[PDB]
C-alpha cells in the first residue's frame, strides 16, 4: 500500500514539477500578452489572437 | 487593498494545508494531531484581524475569483461573501474546534488511527467555512454535502460497529430528504430568476418565494434537525466523544439554520413560510426536551439539548429576527461545545461508561469539570449578565413582543422552563450525590491538554456575549418597554424549572418505591418515533422493494411481456411448422391446396 | 448459493400468471405510470395556457 | 440444550435486578428493594406443582415486560452497550500476517519466529484433532455441539486453533 | 544489445508512429481534394497576400 | 483599470475620515500598518520584477473582428452554401447577446453589494435595466429549442409580429 | 467416473514466488517493466502532461472573444439613446409580413 | 480523423505480431498513446463542428465521448490481464483484437458524418461485444446473457434502419450537417407517429428505459470485467449520441409524444434505484444503478432544452468513468473470493485499506456529490426539467436520496463491518489494481476543475 | 488503566467474596464450589456474579454464568475474557 502510493507520488511528480516550473517560467520569462488594435494592412497569424504564449504555442503546433 | 480582502481569504487557505501534506506523506505521522491543533490556532488568530476592521470599518464584501464555468447568462464561478454572518462565525468556529482538538489529543491518546481522525476532523473543517463563505447557491450547495459526507465517516469512524453504520446511514439518509428542498430551491431561483449568486436573488425581489422559500424550510429542517426530520441527531451519539462535541454541537447541525439567516432579506416578505417556521421551530423544542430530561444517558441529554437550541433558534427566526438568531448561533456554540467537553472528560475518566446513573459525588472529586458544567448549564438557562442570557433571554422577549402564532408563544415559554429540567438531570446524577461507579476509581482530570482545552473555552463562554454584544453594530430594532412580568418571564420560567425538578429529582432519593408512568415510557422512548417511523416505512418502502418491485415487475411481468412471449409465441408455431411426416401425399396435396387457391379467390387470375 | 438463487433464477421458472399476480403486476405497472400521465399533463396543461394567454409571469426566465 | 425451571427463573432473577437498578438507582434503594424481591422470592422454593410454578411464572415475566425500564442499564461491553464493537474495528486476524512482506516481516524476527513454532504445531495437531472426533463422534452426528478434551497425553485439544490464537479483545 | 534480437523482440513499436505519421499525411492531403471554395466565402475574404498564393494548406 | 470604466460604471467612492474620539490607539490602524509592510511590499517588489521583466520583451496579440455578411432574412432557401454563413453569423451574434446579459448581470449584482441594505433604493435603474434586457431576450432566443438555428429565430420572430400586427389591427378597430 | 477432468485450479499467489511482484505478470523483469509502462503513460505522458495540455487550449468557443464585442457594443448603444439590445434580432424591414 | 483510425487500426497488426509475454506491454504502450491523441481533438470551435473530412467529423458532443474511448482503451487490457494470464497466446492475442477492434468501430461511430455510416457502426459494435461476454464470460447464464443482448437492441435496430432509409427516399442526403441545415417541421400525422417511433426506440433500447432494460442485468453481470466495462461505459453512451443527433428532424413531434416514454422513464428511476436496495450481487446492483442514472439521461433529451442536453453529456460520461471504476471494484474483491454475493465479503476495510479508498471516492461519485461531475449533470437536468413541470422535482429529487441509500449499502455491507472469518485468501492488493482505479478516478476530478470540455457542442 | 492482571483480579475477588456477609471471611478458600463446600442457594450463587458484574464494570453471559461456581474459576473466567495472560 505504501509503496504504490510511494510509486505515484515520486513518478507523478517526475512530470509534475517540470512542467509545473515550466509554466511558471513562460509565465516570467515572456510574459503574457496584451490587447492591440489590429494594424494597418497587416493580416494577424493564426496563432497571434490568443493571450497565454503557451496557448499561442499550442495553437502554432497541431490545431 | 485592505487586508479584509487577501486576509479572509488566507484565513481559508492556511486550512488546507495539513491535507496536503497527508498525501506527500511528510506530514508527521508522529506528531500529526499538534500539526493540526497549531495550524487551526493559528487561523483562528488570523481569523482575528478582520473582525476588527468589521466593528472599526464596518466594511462588508464579496469576493469573485477564478470563472469556473460560462452558462449562457449565468456565470458560474467562485466566490466568497464576507457577511456579518460569515465574519463573526469564522473565529468562533476555529476557536471552539481549536479547544477541541485540544481535547481530541487527550481523549485521543490511545487511537490507532488518530493520524486519520485528524485529517476528517479538518476536512470537516475546511468544509464548512465555505459553507458559511459562499456568494453562490452553488457553493453553498457544495459544503452542504460535503459536510454531511464526511459526518458520515466521522459518526462511522468506529465502522466495525455494526449500529455505528445505522446512525452513519441515519444520518445521510435525513440530509438528503432534507437535501431535496435545497435542490428544489436551486432550480426555482435559477429558472425565474435566473442566477446562483446571493445578490441577484436578494436583487430580483422575489418576493413570491412560496415554494423555493418552503424547499429552503425543508433545507434547514433536515440539517438542523427539527420535528419529523431529527431522530438521527439524537441517534448520532455512536461516533466518538469528540465528534459529537465538534459536529453535533455548534458546527454542524447548525448550518440549517444559518441557511435561513443567509436568505433573510426575501424571508420576511412572505408570511405563510415564516409563520411555518415557528410551527417547526416550536414543536422541535419541546419534542425535544421532552424526550431529553428521560434520558439515562449524559451524551444523548446533551445532544438533545442542542436539537431544542435550535428548535428554539429558528423560533427567532419567524419573529423576522435573523440577526439575534446568528448571536444565538455563537453564543450557542460556547456552551455546548464545553456541555460536551465536559462529557466526554468524565466519560473518558470513568471507565467510558456514559449512563447517567453511574455518576455521583464526582463534585469534590472533579473540581474543574464540575465547575464547567455548572458554567455550561447555568448559561443554558440564561443566568443574567452571562453569555446565555446575552441572547436567550433577548430571544424570549422579542419572542413574546410580535405578532406570534398564540401556541407558539406558549410553547417555546414551556420548553425554556424545560430547559432547566434536563440541565438539573445532568448535575443531579452527575457529581451530586453519592456515587456509584464500579469500586476502581481512576477518576483523572489534570492533564494539561484536558485542563487547558476547557479552561480556553471556559474563559470564553463567560466573556463572549459581552464582547460580541457590545462590538456589534445595531442591526435589529430594539423592545425597551415591556410589561414587567413578561419581561422577567424568562428569568422566571427557568426558575420553576430549577424548582420542581429538584423536588422531582430527590423525589428518587425518597426510599418508596417508584411506578412506571406511561407519560414516563413515551418520553423515556423517545416519544416513539424511531420505533415507529423507523421500523414501520423501511420496512414497507424495501418489501415493496424486493417483492414486487424487484421480483413481480423486473423479473415476473418484464421478462414476460415482451421476451418470453415472443420467444412462447416462436417457440409454439415452430413446432407446427417443422412436423411434417415425409408423406409425399399429404406435401403434393397441400401442392393442390395452393395451386387451386392462387389460381382462385385472392383473384390472383386478375 | 440457495439463497442467491433463490432470489435470482428460481423465480421464472416458480412464477405462474395466477390473478394474485396478474392484477399486482398492473396494480404496480400500468397503474403508477399512467397516473404520473395524468398529474404531469394536467399540470403541463395548465401551465401552456397560463403561458398562451399571458397569465404566468416569467419576465426574468432567460436561460430554459 | 432447553432451559430447565432453575435456569429460567435464574435468568429471570438476573435481568429483573438489572432493570430493576435501571429503575431504581441510589444504590441504597438497590439493595433495599433487592431484599424486597429476594424475601417474597424466597417464600416460594419447594412448590412440588410444577404446573403452580410455572404459573407463578406466568405473571413473572407479564410484570417484567410491564414494568421493564425502557431503557434498561447495561454496562457498555455488552449487546446494545454503548462500547460494542468498539475495538472490532482493529482485530485483524492473525492469517492475514502471512502475506506480509519479507522486508515487513524482518521487523520482528522472533514473533515470527515464535509464529513459525505455532504453526507446525497446528500442523501436528490437526491429525490427532480430527482423528479424536471421528473416534468419539456419538452416532447419528454430534448430538451436542460441545467438543471434546485432550483425553490422551502430549495432545492438543480439538480445533484449537481459533479459540487459542484469537484476536485479544484489545487490539488498538 | 544485440541489434538484431531487439529488433526481433521489439521492431513493433513503430507501427503505431508510422500509422500516426501516415495518418496527418492524409489530412494534408483529402483536404486537398476538399478545397474547392477556399478563399471564396464572403466572411473569411482576404485579398492575396503579396508573396503568398493561397490561404490554409 | 485595464477594463473599461464606462462599460462597468462604478460610482464615486465615498470614504470617511478616520477620527477617533477615545485615547487609545486603533487595533484596526496599526495591524494594517504592520500588514503594510510585510506582505505588500515584497508582493509589490516581486510584482515591479515580474513588469519589468514582462515590459523587456513585450509581444502583442489582437482581437479577431469577424466581418459581417448577410443573414438568414436575406439568403434564399435551400442555398445552405449563403445559409451556413448566415447560420454562423447569428450563433456567432448568439453568443455576443448572452454576453450582454452577462454584463448586465454583473452591474446589477455589483450594485446590490456596493449599496448593502440600501440596494432597494439606490439602484433600482439597473434592475430596470435587466428586465428590460430580459424581456427582449425573452422575444429573442428563448423557447427556441435545443437545436436552435436562426431559422427557428425567423420562425419565432415572424410570429410575433403576425400576433402584433393582429393586436395592432384590432386595437385600430 | 463421469469423465475425466482436471479438478478446481488453485488460484495461484502472484507474491509466493516473487514478493517484489507488482500483479501485472509472472515473469518478474517485466512485471517492473510493465508497472514502468503503465505508469509512466498512464499519469506523465496523458494524465500529467495532456492535463496542462487539456487546460492550455487556445479561446473555446471564442469565450472571451464574444466577451469582448459586448464592451464597444455596450459603449455604442446606451450613449446614443437606443435600447441596449434590440428585442428583434432579425430586423423587420428585411422580412415581408403576409396578409 | 484519417489520424486517430489508422494507429488503432495499426495496432492490430502490433498485437497480432509481437512478443509471447510482451501482448499486454506494447498494447497497453499505444493503446495510452492513441488517447493523448485524442486529447488534442478535444478543442471545438464556437458554432461550427470541427470537420475534417466528408466522410468524418467531430462536434462538441463527439469529442468528450471519443476521448473517453480512447482512454477507455488501456483500462481493459489493465482490468482483464489477470484472469487471462493463464490462457494460451493465441487466444489472448484473440482479445485484445477484439477489445482493440470494438474501440475502432466507437471511433469511427461517434465520428461519422453520414446517419446510415453512423448506424453501420452504431450496430457493428454488437459482434465483438457477443464475442467478449460469451466467449470468455466465466458463468453459465451468458449464453442466455448473449442471445438477450443482442436481439434486444438489433430488433430495436432495424426499424432505424427502415426509417434512415425513408428519409434517404424523400430528404435527399442523410448527413448530420444538411439535416439540421434543412430541418422541416415533422407533419403530425399518424404516419408520422410511426416514423417518430421508429427513429427513437432503436436508440432507447441502447439507453435501457424501464422495462427495455432486461439485458442489463444479463449482459453486464455475466460479462467479463474487460467486456462489463464497455457495455456500461461507452455503448450505453452509444444511444446517447444517437439521441441527441437525431432529434433533429423530430421536433413538432417529441412534445406530443415525449409523453409517454417520459412517464415510463421519470418512474423507471424511482423503480430501478429501488432494485438496488434488495440486490444480492454486487455486479447487479452496479447494473441496476446504471439503469437509473442513464433513465435520467433519457430525460434529459426528451424534454430538448439547452439545459437538458447541457447536462446530459456531462451526466453520460461522468456515469462512464464511475460505473466502469464501480465494475473494476467489483471484479477485484470477486478474483479475490470467487463469488459476487455481497455478504460474503464483509469488513474489507480492515483488510484492504487502499481499496477501502477506493471505494469510498467511487460510492462518492455515484452521490453525485458536489462539484463532481456526476452532480454538475444531475442537477443540471434537475433545473431544466423543473422549468418544464414542477412536479419533476418529486421523482428525481427522491432519486437522489434513493440513489444515496443503496450507494452508502454496497459500500457499508461490502468494506465496512466486521471482517469474514473463514475468509483467508485475500491477499494485499496489487499495483495494477490500485493503479487501474487511479486512473479512473483522478480523471473524474481533472474534469471538474474545467466543465467547459464536458458539457457538450451546446456549449 | 493499569493492566489488570491475575493476582490483582483475585484479590479483588476474594475481597468481594469475604465481603458477603453470609460468606465468613475466614473459611475463604479460592477452590471451594459455592454449595457442597460453603453452602448456599443457587438463587444467591447468580446474586454474586452480579456483584462480580459491577465489580469489574462488563456482563457475564448467564449461559457462562451459571457454569460460573469457583472462586478460582471465577478468578479464571474474567482473566480469559480480558485476555489475561500474565
Ligand atoms: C515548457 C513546457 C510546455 C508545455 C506545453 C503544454 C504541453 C504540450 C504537449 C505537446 C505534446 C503532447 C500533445 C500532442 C497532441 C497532438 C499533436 C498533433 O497535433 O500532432 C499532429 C501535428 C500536426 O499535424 P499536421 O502536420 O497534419 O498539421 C499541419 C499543419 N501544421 C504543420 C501547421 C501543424 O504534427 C506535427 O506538428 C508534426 C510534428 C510531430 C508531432 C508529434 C505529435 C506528438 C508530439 C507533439
Ligand atoms: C496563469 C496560469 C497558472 C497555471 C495554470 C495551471 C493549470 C490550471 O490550474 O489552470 C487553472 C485555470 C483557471 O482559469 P482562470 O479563468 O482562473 O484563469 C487562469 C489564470 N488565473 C488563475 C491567474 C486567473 O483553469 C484551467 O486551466 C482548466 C484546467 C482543466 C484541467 C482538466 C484536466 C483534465 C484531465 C483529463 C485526463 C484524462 C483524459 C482522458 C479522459 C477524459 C474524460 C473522459
Ligand atoms: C409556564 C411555566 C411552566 C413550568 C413547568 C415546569 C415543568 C418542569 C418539568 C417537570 C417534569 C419533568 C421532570 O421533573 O423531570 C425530571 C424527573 C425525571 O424523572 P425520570 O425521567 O423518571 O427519571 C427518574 C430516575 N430515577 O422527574 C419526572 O417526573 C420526569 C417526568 C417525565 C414527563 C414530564 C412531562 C412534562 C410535560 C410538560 C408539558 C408538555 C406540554 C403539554
Ligand atoms: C419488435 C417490434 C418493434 C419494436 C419497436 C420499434 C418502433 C415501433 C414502430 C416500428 C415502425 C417500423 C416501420 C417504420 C419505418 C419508417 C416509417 C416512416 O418513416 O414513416 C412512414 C410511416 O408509414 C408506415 O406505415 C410505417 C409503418 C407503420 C407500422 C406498420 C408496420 C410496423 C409494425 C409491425 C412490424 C414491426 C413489429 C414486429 C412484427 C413481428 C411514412 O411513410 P407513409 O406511410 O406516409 O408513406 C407515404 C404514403 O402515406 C404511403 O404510405
Ligand atoms: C421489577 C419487576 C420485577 C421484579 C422481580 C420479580 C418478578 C417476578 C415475581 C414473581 C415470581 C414468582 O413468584 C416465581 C417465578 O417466577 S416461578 C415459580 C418458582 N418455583 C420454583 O422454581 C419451584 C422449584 N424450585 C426451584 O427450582 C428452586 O427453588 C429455585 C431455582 C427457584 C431457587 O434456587 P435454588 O434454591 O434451587
Ligand atoms: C404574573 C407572573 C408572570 C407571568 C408571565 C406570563 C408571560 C409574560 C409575557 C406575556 C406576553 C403577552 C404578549 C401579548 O399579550
Amino acid at each position: 500500500d505504501r509503496r504504490f502510493l510511494k510509486l505515484m507520488r515520486f513518478y507523478i511528480l517526475l512530470t509534475g514539477i517540470p512542467v509545473a516550473i515550466g509554466i511558471t517560467l513562460v509565465n516570467v520569462f515572456i510574459g503574457e500578452a496584451e490587447l492591440a488594435d489590429i494594424p494597418e494592412g497587416y493580416v494577424p497569424e493564426h496563432w497571434e489572437y490568443f493571450k497565454h504564449p503557451i496557448s499561442r504555442w499550442i495553437a502554432r503546433t497541431f490545431y | 487593498m485592505n487586508p479584509f480582502a487577501s486576509l479572509t481569504l488566507t484565513t481559508l487557505i492556511i486550512l488546507t494545508i495539513p491535507i496536503m501534506m497527508s498525501n506527500s506523506n511528510i506530514y508527521k505521522t508522529n506528531l500529526y494531531p499538534n500539526y493540526v491543533k497549531t495550524t487551526v490556532s493559528y487561523a483562528f488568530t488570523l481569523s482575528l484581524v478582520p473582525l476588527l476592521m468589521f466593528m472599526h470599518t464596518g466594511q462588508e464584501m464579496i469576493i469573485s475569483n477564478w470563472h469556473w464555468m460560462t452558462l449562457q447568462t449565468v456565470e458560474l464561478s467562485l466566490s466568497f461573501k464576507m457577511d456579518y454572518f460569515s465574519v463573526m462565525f469564522i473565529p468562533v468556529a476555529l476557536f471552539v474546534t481549536w479547544s477541541i482538538m485540544e481535547f481530541s489529543m487527550w481523549y485521543m491518546h490511545s487511537d490507532p488511527f488518530i493520524n486519520r481522525f485528524f485529517k476528517y476532523l479538518v476536512l470537516f473543517l475546511i468544509t464548512m467555512m465555505i459553507l458559511v463563505t459562499a456568494n453562490n447557491l452553488f457553493q453553498l450547495f457544495i459544503g452542504w454535502e460535503g459536510v454531511g459526507i464526511m459526518s458520515f465517516l466521522l459518526i462511522g469512524w468506529w465502522h466495525g460497529r455494526t449500529d455505528a453504520n445505522t446512525a452513519a446511514l441515519q444520518a445521510i439518509l435525513y440530509n438528503r430528504i432534507g437535501d431535496i428542498g435545497f435542490v428544489l430551491s436551486m432550480a426555482w431561483f435559477l429558472t425565474h430568476s435566473n442566477a446562483w449568486d446571493l445578490q441577484q436573488i436578494f436583487m430580483l425581489n422575489n418576493e413570491c418565494p412560496n415554494m423555493p422559500l418552503i424547499g429552503l424550510l425543508l433545507a434547514a429542517a433536515g440539517k438542523s434537525a427539527q420535528f419529523g426530520l431529527h431522530p438521527w441527531l439524537p441517534s448520532a451519539m455512536e461516533g466518538p466523544t469528540p465528534v459529537s462535541a465538534l459536529l453535533h454541537s455548534s458546527t454542524m447541525v447548525v448550518a440549517g439554520v444559518f441557511l435561513l439567516i443567509r436568505f433573510y432579506p426575501l424571508m420576511e416578505t412572505n408570511k405563510l413560510v415564516q409563520t411555518m417556521t415557528l410551527c417547526l421551530g416550536a414543536i422541535t423544542t419541546l419534542f425535544t426536551a421532552l424526550c431529553a430530561i428521560t434520558q439515562n444517558d449524559i451524551k444523548k441529554i446533551v445532544a438533545f439539548s442542542t436539537s431544542s437550541q435550535l428548535g428554539l433558534m429558528m423560533v427567532t427566526i419567524g419573529i423576522n429576527q435573523p440577526h439575534l438568531a446568528f448571536l444565538h448561533i455563537c453564543m450557542h456554540a460556547f456552551f455546548k461545545a464545553m456541555l460536551f467537553m465536559c462529557s466526554g472528560s468524565i466519560i473518558h475518566s470513568l471507565n467510558d461508561e456514559q449512563d447517567i446513573r453511574k455518576m455521583g459525588g464526582l463534585y469534590k472529586a472533579m473540581p474543574f469539570t464540575t465547575t464547567a458544567l455548572i458554567i455550561g448549564s447555568l448559561a443554558l438557562t440564561g443566568m443574567p449578565y452571562l453569555t446565555g442570557f446575552y441572547s436567550k433571554d433577548l430571544i424570549i422577549e422579542a419572542v413574546n413582543m410580535s405578532y406570534t402564532n398564540a401556541w407558539a408563544l406558549l410553547m417555546t415559554l414551556i420548553a425554556t422552563s424545560l430547559t432547566a429540567a434536563y440541565s438539573t438531570r445532568i448535575i443531579f446524577f452527575a457529581f451530586l450525590g453519592k456515587p456509584r461507579f464500579p469500586p476502581l476509581v481512576l477518576i483523572n482530570e489534570n492533564n494539561p491538554l484536558l485542563i487547558n482545552s476547557i479552561k480556553r473555552l471556559l474563559i470564553g463562554s463567560i466573556f463572549a456575549g459581552f464582547i460580541i454584544s457590545n462590538n456589534i453594530p445595531p442591526m435589529t430594532v430594539p423592545n425597551t418597554t415591556m410589561p414587567l412580568y413578561m419581561k422577567m418571564t424568562a428569568l422566571i420560567v427557568t426558575i420553576m424549572g430549577f424548582m420542581l425538578a429538584l423536588e422531582l429529582n430527590n423525589t428518587t432519593y425518597y426510599l418508596k418505591f417508584k411506578y412506571p408512568s406511561q407519560t414516563y415510557k413515551f418520553s423515556n422512548m423517545l416519544g416513539y418515533y424511531p420505533s415507529i417511523m423507523h421500523r414501520l416505512p423501511t420496512y414497507h418502502n424495501l418489501s415493496m422493494s424486493q417483492k414486487s418491485a424487484s421480483s413481480l415487475l423486473d423479473l415476473i411481468w418484464l421478462e414476460t411481456i415482451l421476451p418470453k412471449t415472443t420467444s412462447f409465441i416462436q417457440m409454439k408455431m415452430s413446432i407446427m411448422v417443422s412436423n411434417q411426416k415425409g408423406l409425399i401425399k399429404l406435401y403434393f396435396l397441400s401442392f393442390l391446396i395452393t395451386i387451386m387457391i392462387s389460381m382462385t379467390l385472392f383473384n390472383y387470375h386478375e | 448459493i440457495r439463497w442467491t438463487y433463490a432470489r435470482s433464477a428460481n423465480i421464472y421458472p416458480n412464477f405462474r400468471p395466477t390473478p394474485k399476480t396478474s392484477l399486482l403486476g398492473a396494480l404496480f405497472g400500468i397503474g403508477p405510470l399512467f397516473f404520473w400521465y395524468y398529474v404531469f399533463k394536467t399540470d403541463r396543461d395548465k401551465k401552456e395556457k397560463l403561458i398562451q394567454e399571458g397569465k404566468l409571469d416569467q419576465t426574468f426566465n432567460i436561460s430554459y | 440444550a432447553y432451559l430447565t425451571h432453575q435456569q429460567k427463573v435464574l435468568r429471570l432473577y438476573k435481568r429483573a435486578l438489572r432493570h430493576l437498578e435501571s429503575w431504581c438507582v441510589h444504590r441504597d434503594k438497590y439493595r433495599y428493594f433487592a431484599c424486597l424481591m429476594r424475601a417474597r422470592f424466597d417464600e416460594h422454593k419447594n412448590e412440588k406443582d410444577m404446573v403452580k410454578a410455572t404459573q407463578l411464572l406466568r405473571q413473572a415475566e407479564e410484570e417484567f415486560w410491564y414494568g421493564q425500564h425502557p431503557q434498561p442499564y447495561i454496562f457498555p461491553e455488552s449487546p446494545g452497550g454503548t462500547s460494542y464493537e468498539r475495538y472490532e474495528c482493529y482485530k485483524v486476524p492473525e492469517w492475514c500476517l502471512d502475506d506480509w512482506h519479507p522486508s515487513e516481516k524482518a521487523m520482528y524476527p522472533d514473533y515470527f519466529a515464535k509464529r513459525e513454532q505455532w504453526k507446525r504445531l497446528r500442523r501436528e495437531s490437526w491429525e490427532r484433532e480430527v482423528k479424536q472426533l471421528q473416534e468419539e463422534t456419538p452416532p447419528g452426528g454430534p448430538r451436542t455441539e460441545a467438543l471434546p478434551p485432550a483425553r490422551k497425553e502430549g495432545d492438543l485439544p480439538p480445533l484449537w486453533w481459533h479459540i487459542v490464537t484469537r484476536p485479544r479483545e484489545r487490539p488498538m | 544489445m544485440n541489434v538484431l534480437q531487439i529488433v526481433r523482440d521489439h521492431w513493433v513499436h513503430i507501427l503505431v508512429p508510422v500509422g500516426f505519421v501516415f495518418g496527418c499525411y492524409l489530412d494534408r492531403r483529402s483536404d486537398e481534394k476538399l478545397t474547392a471554395f477556399r478563399n471564396k466565402s464572403l466572411l473569411f475574404k482576404r485579398e492575396l497576400r503579396p508573396n503568398e498564393e493561397v490561404t490554409w494548406k | 483599470d485595464s477594463w473599461d470604466k464606462d462599460v462597468y460604471p462604478e460610482p464615486p467612492r465615498r470614504t470617511p475620515a478616520p477620527a477617533p474620539q477615545t485615547s487609545l490607539p486603533n487595533p484596526v490602524t496599526y495591524l494594517t500598518k504592520i500588514f503594510d509592510l510585510l506582505v505588500d511590499r515584497p508582493v509589490t517588489l516581486a510584482r515591479e520584477f515580474i513588469e519589468q521583466q514582462h515590459a523587456k520583451n513585450r509581444y502583442y496579440y489582437y482581437h479577431r473582428e469577424f466581418r459581417r455578411v448577410p443573414d438568414i432574412t436575406e439568403c434564399e432557401e435551400k442555398d445552405i452554401l449563403c445559409m451556413f454563413e448566415a447560420e454562423m453569423q447569428w450563433r456567432r451574434d448568439y453568443k455576443v447577446d448572452q454576453e450582454i446579459v452577462n454584463i448586465i448581470q454583473e452591474r446589477l449584482k455589483a450594485c446590490q453589494q456596493r449599496e448593502g441594505e440600501s440596494y432597494r433604493q439606490n439602484c433600482a435603474k439597473e434592475l430596470e435595466q435587466f428586465t428590460q434586457v430580459s424581456k427582449a431576450f425573452q422575444d429573442r432566443y428563448s423557447d427556441l429549442g435545443a437545436h436552435y438555428s436562426a431559422r427557428k429565430c425567423l420562425a419565432k420572430q415572424k410570429q410575433r409580429m403576425l400576433a402584433e400586427r393582429k393586436a395592432a389591427k384590432e386595437a385600430a378597430a | 467416473i463421469r469423465l475425466q477432468e482436471d479438478p478446481d485450479p488453485e488460484d495461484e499467489n502472484l507474491y509466493e514466488k516473487n514478493p517484489d511482484s507488482h500483479g501485472y505478470d509472472k515473469d518478474p523483469i517485466v512485471d517492473l517493466w510493465n508497472m514502468r509502462v503503465v505508469f509512466f503513460f498512464g499519469f506523465s505522458i496523458v494524465l500529467v502532461l495532456g492535463s496542462t495540455f487539456v487546460a492550455y487550449l487556445p479561446d473555446y468557443r471564442m469565450q472571451e472573444w464574444a466577451r469582448r464585442e459586448a464592451e464597444r457594443l455596450v459603449k455604442y448603444r446606451e450613449a446614443n439613446g437606443l435600447p441596449l439590445m434590440e428585442s428583434n434580432c432579425f430586423d423587420p424591414n428585411k422580412i415581408q409580413l403576409p396578409e | 480523423m484519417l489520424k486517430i483510425i489508422i494507429p488503432t487500426t495499426m495496432l492490430l497488426p502490433m498485437t497480432w505480431m509481437s512478443k509471447h509475454n510482451m501482448i499486454w506491454i506494447n498494447a497497453t504502450v499505444h493503446s495510452l498513446l492513441i488517447s493523448l491523441i485524442s486529447l488534442s481533438l478535444l478543442n471545438q470551435l464556437g458554432e461550427n463542428s470541427l470537420n475534417f473530412s466528408l466522410t468524418f467529423f467531430s462536434d462538441s458532443l463527439s469529442a468528450p465521448l471519443l476521448v473517453l474511448t480512447t482512454w477507455l482503451l488501456p483500462l481493459m487490457l489493465m482490468a482483464s490481464q489477470s484472469h487471462l494470464s493463464k490462457e494460451t497466446t493465441t487466444r489472448k492475442k484473440l482479445y485484445i483484437t477484439m477489445l482493440i477492434l470494438l474501440q475502432l468501430f466507437l471511433i469511427m461511430t461517434f465520428t461519422a458524418t453520414e446517419l446510415i455510416l453512423f448506424y453501420i457502426l452504431f450496430e457493428a459494435t454488437l459482434v465483438p461485444t457477443l464475442i467478449i461476454i460469451t466467449r470468455w464470460g466465466n458463468q453459465t447464464e451468458r449464453l442466455n446473457a448473449g442471445l438477450y443482448f443482442l436481439f434486444y437492441t438489433l430488433a430495436g435496430s432495424l426499424p432505424l434502419l427502415v426509417a434512415l432509409v425513408y428519409i434517404q427516399n424523400t430528404t435527399g442526403s442523410l448527413n448530420f450537417l444538411i439535416i439540421h441545415y434543412w430541418s422541416h417541421p415533422l407533419s403530425n400525422s399518424w404516419s408520422n407517429i410511426f416514423m417518430w417511433l421508429a427513429c427513437i426506440m432503436a436508440f432507447m433500447v441502447k439507453m435501457p428505459l424501464y422495462g427495455l432494460h432486461l439485458w442489463l442485468p444479463k449482459a453486464h453481470v455475466e460479462a467479463p470485467i474487460a467486456g462489463s466495462m464497455v457495455l456500461a461505459a461507452v455503448l450505453l453512451k452509444l444511444g446517447g449520441y444517437g439521441m441527441m443527433r437525431i432529434t433533429t428532424i423530430l421536433n413538432p413531434l417529441t412534445n406530443y409524444m415525449a409523453y409517454p416514454f417520459l412517464m415510463l422513464s421519470m418512474w423507471g428511476m424511482i423503480m430501478t434505484s429501488s432494485i438496488c436496495l434488495r440486490q444480492t450481487d454486487l455486479k447487479s446492483l452496479i447494473a441496476y444503478s446504471s439503469v437509473s442514472h442513464m433513465a435520467l439521461v433519457i430525460v434529459a433529451i426528451m424534454i430538448q432544452t439547452p439545459w437538458s442536453f447541457m447536462g446530459a453529456t456531462a451526466l453520460m460520461i461522468a456515469h462512464g468513468l464511475t460505473s466502469s471504476m464501480l465494475f473494476c471494484l467489483a471484479n477485484t474483491n470477486y478474483e479475490r473470493v470467487h463469488s459476487r454475493t455481497m455478504i460474503l465479503a464483509r469488513g474489507l476495510q480492515t483488510l484492504l485499506p487502499l481499496m477501502a479508498t477506493w471505494w469510498l471516492m467511487a460510492s462518492l461519485t455515484n452521490l453525485a456529490l458536489p462539484p463532481s461531475i456526476n452532480l454538475i449533470g444531475e442537477l443540471f437536468i434537475i433545473t431544466a426539467s423543473f422549468s418544464w413541470s414542477n412536479i419533476t422535482i418529486i421523482l428525481m429529487g427522491m432519486n437522489m436520496m434513493i440513489t444515496a441509500l443503496y450507494s452508502l449499502y454496497m459500500l457499508i455491507t461490502t468494506q465496512r463491518g466486521k471482517y469474514t472469518h473463514h475468509i483467508n485468501n485475500i491477499k494485499a492488493s496489487f499495483t495494477r489494481e490500485n493503479a487501474l482505479m487511479a486512473l479512473h478516478i483522478l480523471p473524474l476530478l481533472l474534469l471538474t476543475l474545467n466543465p467547459k470540455m464536458i458539457l457538450g457542442p451546446l456549449y | 488503566a493499569p493492566p489488570l492482571t491475575l493476582e490483582a483480579i483475585k484479590d479483588r475477588v476474594l475481597y468481594v467474596l469475604k465481603l458477603y456477609d453470609k460468606i465468613d471471611p475466614e473459611k475463604l478458600s479460592v477452590n471451594s464450589h459455592f454449595m457442597k463446600d460453603l453452602g448456599l442457594d443457587s438463587l444467591d450463587q447468580v446474586e454474586i456474579i452480579m456483584a462480580m458484574e459491577d465489580e469489574f464494570g462488563f456482563e457475564i453471559p448467564d449461559i457462562d454464568a451459571e457454569k460460573l461456581m469457583c472462586p478460582q474459576e471465577i478468578v479464571d473466567y474474567i482473566a480469559d475474557k480480558k485476555d489475561v495472560y500474565e
